[PDB]
């Protein structure tokens, strides 16, 4: 799709089987989601934004379906005020900028 | 890591 | 232009007399630049993100140019580590996500 930008661009993800709602944000190298529980392994990471520097935890090789496109990468989970879809899975999924 |  | 996601999506753009290299942010409501003497009237405003809030001077119908295409409104000032193009210039430039 061609998605507008008057509103913030929020799409539904499906991830660990469950759906969310997140924001495609170009501006975020990394995928940051809301606490949640999320099958494997995980490391201590820290990821800093326009306030400063948080823990996340980063889970690896998380397979993670966006509007319908798959990704499979890096998950991290924490504090974030939303679920941001990063760069990581946005360039899996053929995602641009236009203008 | 940023997150903007 | 069309621009992929591979790297962080830093484009030129002119402000105030100034030509400064910017990211391009969808996950982002408003513009925010790093600090900068900017004349003219301004209120103080909180903004937040990962990390927390941080302080900027809220600046109206500044005119900013982003590669070449005009655009004139609301530019927040503060202590934010990178120039941030939201969505409220993005959208007068005619930008959109694809994939």
């Amino acid at each position: 799709p061609q998605i507008t930008l008057w509103k913030r661009p929020l799409v539904t993800i499906r991830i660990g089987g469950q759906l969310k709602e997140a924001l495609l944000d170009t501006g975020a190298d990394d995928t940051v989601l809301e606490e949640m529980n999320l099958p494997g392994k995980w490391k201590p990471k820290m990821i800093g934004g326009i306030g400063g520097f948080i823990k996340v935890r980063q889970y690896d090789q998380i397979p993670v379906e966006i509007c319908g496109h798959k990704a499979i990468g890096t998950v991290l989970v924490g504090p974030t005020p939303v679920n941001i879809i990063g760069r990581n899975l946005l360039t899996q999924i053929g995602c641009t900028l236009n203008f | 890591a940023r997150v903007l």
